[PDB]
């Protein structure tokens, strides 16, 4: 019953730091052994270190050296993981996950994607697509940095015939996607059809009603 | 029951469990003089941390811990400390031994202002205490967490000193029985030298048995070893009781340990001379001690020059490792432990399932190559599961690991049907 | 330190079974444990201690390991199988996890499918904001590989457009995006736009106007 | 394991690893006197610059060190530099010798005021000194990095004085081993003359062995080598006890290391007389020290007119060089070093492995012929790959200059290029 | 001292294979290393120790050495393969890195496209500095030859849709450029010719 | 992982000396052994020289003894390459890279352009290319690089910037041309902005 949940995608700066939070709920937090895996684009999973809460003195493998810090509260039952000195390959999904027979991973979280840039973060602007048996409308969630971006609709209540088609990195450095809803002709005079888009890299959340 | 056939060592995959135990491990800083016990569910530990070098370093801290070793669903034996305590002034406290009875592990250790009591032995003033650690502490409850004592009446007979000497003893109802050693100047042990088997050993000489029981030919004490018995019945200020082991296979007094297994008491002693070959067997009375040695040939330790690794020819020589084994199987006499498969060096730690004249199965615990020291197994039932905790010193510094091993109930489905039949 | 060896990609047929290998020095000495990883989400732990599953995987996912080479092997595959798959032991000797390459499970030769094509003109409110992009969604077709090509009146336009990479859907069916960047002044300079997109030899088309 | 078949092919590609170490040479100055120690990850190193002429230059300064031997995570040995010291009048310090024990290293040399004590035997009053280094210094910490003790208590039994004599020595538990060498008053020595092997030696003489005991025939004194023993429980002063080898293959005394090699200590005994064929072997008893010598027929060293290369017969001679090898295999007794090919002169340094009758594989060590001198080869496991480093005291032509250079070789696992389908078939 | 022989060029369609080779005497007993490098980038280690793969860089790429001759095989090429490939030994003898010269790897991914050629005179400001420059600028086609001697032409660059442009510049003085009642340049791939008079 | 971090582009005078540095991060700064390697125009690598910090002693071929100094700074992990006496054939990109195996490089550092020459430091002279496309004549400048934009950036299609070209005397020209419709040349403005921060000039030319 044990469940591993992080904190939002980040940008940074090269030469800077970034702290990633794993909220371990379900378990004897003590006890509980939280190690760290990382997933650049185009290459595998790597092993970054752990810690054990009661113990509370993690290891690390050389390759990171004087890099990586992690640390637990038993305040919150949360371990952080802070990267130092961040590299333009240091942009990846970082994972949290559970030591379990002494040998293998489960569960894990959900993953954290961190980008380093140059260029700071950018939220997006949000244009409705209006529609025309069925019809197709949706938004235009455009000229956003970095990855990634989430959206809903009805604030997740309508998950049918949603399309979220993922982004086009365009000339600018910048990412557009589009999300697109299926739906009765008949309904679109009563029905009313938000999308909710979420960028936390720039934390920007937006409400538009598409008509 | 358990594999009982030769099989190849991918049947054992050894895990490494320390990663839930304070032995945080720092470069600059060395863990040294470790103990293990582990009994009913719980465990004790201890080791001794410098910073700096493992031999002139300066000493940090003596850590004396309890806890319970549990499946956290996993189905894998997890060890998590429970209570912890750390005397004064770490550098006087040595050869500690922990018993476990009821509520507690007790822990004997000796007092020491020159160092190691076995190399400065005209020297040390015989002083020990004792510490008692509940398994399962519990809040505003008095003494019962942690207990300090000091001895002061020691019944030694003929002994000039006696010393705790290995990691972990017994009980037997509510009497303790702790591993030890005495101190018998060498002037008063007598010893026939027809009783020293140099046939077939053409460099040996008759004199060298007797010779060999102190650590070297003119020491002025010579070395026993034997437990020492503390009956909780009496009351009080604790007397202690040295109790020898009897003179059958006698060989110089040594690191050991007593254990219970499958409902009897057994004993390890290592083979600090001539006789290499491993020293175990189940007691057969507790006072006076007497050991039904087995007759093993297969395992041995590595040595130096004069008494390595399989040597069984009479010579006065101190060398070799601590590296007890643990009965797992008494029917067939099968018992589990660490070896090191080297000849005259101290190396290449092997985990091995062993009968007195053959090894079933085993696996190497490292490389080639890897140096490794003292090695202390304990093995338990974990539902219907035989596993085994190896504390291993292994080597960038040499440092107590702590391995766990399934051990195979059968050695595969079609064997099992072949051999038993029905 | 210890490493793994896994072969880059595997593809199989509907239907097959997939064999991805798992390469080490007397990897058969170690326990092997299996991720299946999908390209949004976090690893899903498929075989554990060589040749055990967990709670709620099918049984199609088997796992071995023997002398120097450890093995995936997956019946009756499904295209919802397609993933990165990673072995992984735990290195007594550096005490870390080692993660093998990943080998990525391509199902080849699933059936035809054509592509759905809707076109959208630039919003008023983008149009405010001094800007224009038409947006072409192409949804639901296979194989995953399609060419858009947009037009201008009878013109090509070959400014302005960004087009990505076409991406699985849950359904297993492809999805890519195509959009063409204008200036207000350029959308309304011209009669019409329009997205054609190709897929295996046939093209579909949509065009909108100002 | 090993590669085990002859291979005239390129199996070997040696590289070179001083650059990391503070040996650096300056035209006008030689680097002689060389030792190397390697053991658990550590090294010991130590050489003599002298100011002009090798031999007759001003003694400059004496290096003795110590350091780590480092896997970077490139699969290769690196070595670093922790612990460097040198002695005040380094014209005094000879033939040191270092052994590793836990937290150090232990470096014995002879004290001399007459020069080296092996051409001033009855001049030079026998004086041995140690320094210890901690192989990883801490600050503060005081006595712990750097220890210099004058020997006061030496147990040479018959012999009229003892030196340390060979690059490295082995510890067995608390115990220090360093090769040596025992000074014995010719007019002592006993010797039958009728067991010098001259039964298919035209030209040789009966007294031949005897005289060739020591450094020229009428010498005062000849060299017996052994070990001296150093135990370090016993704590207070220091007792050196010199244990002399046993008589089985005896040549005189000469430059020898003792060190384990799978879990048993071997010998090596430099040839300086006219037994040239090497000289190694397991050591059956380090006390009493008895040597099982290999019969080995392919690996000689280089002489002069007496005692040349492959020379077996007995003669009065004192001439050759150290060069030792390494035992890599014990089950097929192959062995890996570095000797001089050459007959006549000292020249030529190839790394060769090689069993008792046979070199399996070999490479030179430089492009062209080259004059080179001592060579000293330790090997080790990284991980599950044999490497073994040399030290080879060599003639630099880019700089001018006569220096040692360390070089690391990996030993192959395969012996071949391909798997070969003609001999292992379908 | 020791040198390493490479061949110049080596051209390679997508999805075939490419052979690259660097000769030594004896350079089987040296272990040969390879970099890839691509314009205004730093090199890359492709194959070390003969024929070990670092870690990220694909299967497809492999090394051999034996004898005289080492070699770099690329397999299944693809246009982001396009670099100059460097072989490296480390010479025991002098104790110094040696290179290669590099071979320049060419993928072929696109059709033959003819260049583009503008041609402008000089202007009358430049003519009023006592100055004259005809701008021959090629667009839009791998290399080509110009004609028109005081020329300078550039090399061949790479555009944003990996098409080839260079330019070509004729320094005349104004009365050379008043002298004549004609120029013109040709540009010569697998001519095209523009002509401005004054 | 360790990563090597170069200085910038240097312009110099021949006789003049110039510095450059190789920021190190990650690994071990005293154990790590950089080297230097300059790739001059139309030839391949050249081996300069190295240094390990834990011996602080650098070691160089006689080639570039004398004239190339390698120096270890373990207070910022920086390694340091100086040429002095400068030439025109020094003319190159100089590479640090980092000793791995005993044998090769790994990683490498950016690269770090150094130009030799005689020439002053010149801002360009800019002539309208005028059309019958049009252009701008960016001539007689020194050193690289220039900047065109045309009209303040707002015009960023159909402009093609060709690389520059270097004359007898030292100083570059180029040439940047733009395609527009046959009819805009009546109601557009098409304005060219030069700038050469090396000279710090900045021209605006109306074509
Ligand atoms: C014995 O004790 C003395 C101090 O009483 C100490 O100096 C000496 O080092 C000790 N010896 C050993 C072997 O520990
Ligand atoms: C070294 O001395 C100790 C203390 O007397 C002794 O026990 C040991 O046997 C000695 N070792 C050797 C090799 O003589
Ligand atoms: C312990 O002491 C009690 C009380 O004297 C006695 O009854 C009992 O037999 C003793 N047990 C042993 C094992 O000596
Ligand atoms: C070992 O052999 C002896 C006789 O040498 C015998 O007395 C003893 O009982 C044997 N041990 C076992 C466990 O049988
Ligand atoms: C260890 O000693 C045994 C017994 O003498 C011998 O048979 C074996 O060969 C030795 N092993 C090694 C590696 O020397
Ligand atoms: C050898 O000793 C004698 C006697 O003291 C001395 O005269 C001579 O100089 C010494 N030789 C050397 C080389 O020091
Ligand atoms: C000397 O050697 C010869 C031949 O080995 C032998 O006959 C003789 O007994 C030995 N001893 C003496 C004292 O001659
Ligand atoms: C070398 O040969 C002799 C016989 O000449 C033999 O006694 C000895 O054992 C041999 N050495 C070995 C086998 O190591
Ligand atoms: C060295 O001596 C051997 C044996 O006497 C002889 O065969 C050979 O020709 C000489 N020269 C060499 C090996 O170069």
């Amino acid at each position: 019953q044990v469940q591993l949940v992080q904190s939002g995608a980040e940008v940074k700066k090269p030469g800077s730091s970034v702290k990633v939070s794993c909220k371990v709920s379900g378990g004897i937090f003590n006890r509980e052994t939280i190690n760290w895996v990382r997933q650049a684009p185009g290459q595998g999973l790597e092993w970054m270190g752990r810690i054990t809460p009661i113990v509370d003195v993690p290891n690390y493998p050389r390759k990171f050296r004087g890099r990586v810090t992690i640390t637990a509260d038993k305040s919150t039952s949360t371990v952080y993981m802070e990267l130092s000195g961040l590299r333009f390959e240091d942009t990846a999904i970082y994972f949290c996950a559970r030591f379990r027979g002494h040998n293998y991973f489960d569960p894990w979280g959900q993953g954290t994607l961190v980008t380093v840039s140059s260029a700071s973060f950018k939220g997006p602007s949000v244009f409705p697509l209006a529609p025309s048996g069925t019809a197709a409308l949706g938004c235009l969630v455009k000229d956003y940095f970095p990855e990634p971006v989430t959206v809903s609709w009805n604030s997740g209540a309508l998950t049918s015939g949603v399309h979220t088609f993922p982004a086009v990195l365009q000339s600018s450095g910048l990412y557009s996607l589009s999300s697109v809803v299926t739906v009765p002709s008949s309904s679109l005079g009563t029905q009313t059809y938000i999308c909710n888009v979420n960028h936390k890299p720039s934390n920007t959340k937006v409400d538009k009603k598409v008509e | 029951q358990i594999c009982l056939q030769k099989t190849t060592s991918t049947i054992l995959k050894p895990r490494l469990i320390s990663y839930t135990l304070p032995i945080n491990t720092r470069e600059g800083v060395c863990i040294t003089d470790p103990l293990l016990a582990v009994d009913n569910g719980f465990f004790a530990y201890s080791h001794l941390e410098k910073i700096g070098s493992c031999t002139r370093g300066i000493a940090k801290q003596r850590i004396i811990g309890v806890g319970e070793v549990l499946d956290r669903g996993d189905k894998v034996p997890s060890m998590f400390m429970t209570n912890v305590w750390t005397p004064p002034n770490p550098s006087t406290i040595h050869h500690c031994s922990s018993t476990y009875h009821e509520d507690f592990y007790y822990t004997l250790c000796a007092v020491s202002h020159v160092g190691d009591p076995i190399l400065n032995s005209t020297s040390w003033t015989e002083s020990l205490s004792l510490i008692r650690l509940a398994v399962r502490p519990k809040s505003d409850s008095g003494d019962y967490n942690q207990k300090y004592i000091a001895i002061t009446k020691v019944e030694r007979g003929k002994y000039d000193k006696v010393m705790p000497y290995g990691p972990s003893g017994i009980k037997q109802g509510d009497t303790l029985y702790f591993p030890a050693v005495g101190f018998l100047p060498r002037t008063e042990f007598q010893y026939n030298d027809s009783n020293c088997p140099i046939i077939h050993c053409k460099y040996s000489k008759a004199e060298n048995c007797r010779l060999s029981m102190g650590v070297n030919s003119k020491s002025h004490y010579i070395l026993r070893s034997g437990l020492l018995k503390y009956n909780l019945s009496l009351g009080g200020d604790i007397i202690l009781q040295f109790i020898e082991i009897a003179d059958n296979r006698l060989t110089i007094g040594s690191p050991s340990k007593i254990y219970n297994s499958l409902g009897q008491p057994v004993f390890y002693q290592a083979s600090y001379s001539w006789d290499t070959m491993i020293k175990l067997g189940d007691v057969d009375t507790v006072d006076p001690l007497r050991v039904q040695w087995r007759n093993n040939s297969v395992i041995s330790r590595p040595g130096q020059s004069q008494c390595p690794r399989f040597n069984v020819c009479p010579e006065v020589c101190w060398e070799g490792t601590y590296n007890d084994a643990f009965l797992i199987d008494r029917l067939n006499w099968v018992s589990a432990g660490v070896y090191l498969n080297s000849n005259q060096t101290a190396e290449n730690p092997v985990f091995a399932v062993f009968k007195d004249n053959e090894i079933l199965y085993q696996v190497p615990l490292a490389e080639d190559d890897t140096n490794a020291q003292k090695t202390i197994t304990d093995c338990f039932l974990l539902e219907n599961v035989i596993w085994c905790i190896s504390l291993v010193e292994i080597y960038s510094v040499i440092r107590p690991k702590l391995f766990a091993v399934k051990i195979p109930a059968q050695c595969s489905e079609s064997e099992n049907l072949y051999f038993q039949g029905h | 330190s210890y490493v793994l060896t896994q072969p880059p990609s595997v593809s199989v047929a509907p239907g097959q079974t997939a064999r991805i290998t798992c390469g080490g020095n007397n990897i058969g000495g170690k326990s092997v444990h299996w991720y299946q990883q999908k390209p949004g989400q976090a690893p899903v732990l498929v075989v554990y201690d060589d040749r055990d599953r967990p709670s709620g995987i099918p049984e199609r996912f088997s796992g071995s390991n023997s002398g120097d080479t450890a093995s995936l092997t997956i019946s009756r595959v499904d295209a919802g199988d397609e993933a990165d798959y990673f072995c992984q032991v735990w290195d007594n000797a550096s005490d870390e996890a080692v993660f093998g390459g990943g080998t990525k499970l391509t199902v080849l030769g699933q059936p035809k499918a054509n592509p759905t094509v809707t076109l959208f003109p630039p919003s008023s409110e983008e149009l405010q904001a001094n800007k224009a992009t038409l947006v072409c969604l192409i949804s639901d077709f296979y194989p995953g590989a399609v060419t858009v090509a947009w037009k201008a009146d009878g013109s090509p336009v070959k400014a302005g457009v960004e087009t990505t990479k076409p991406s699985k859907q849950s359904n297993n069916k492809y999805a890519a995006s195509s959009y063409l960047s204008l200036t207000p002044e350029q959308w309304k300079s011209h009669r019409s736009y329009s997205c054609q997109v190709t897929h295996e030899g046939s093209t579909v088309e949509k065009t909108v106007a100002p």
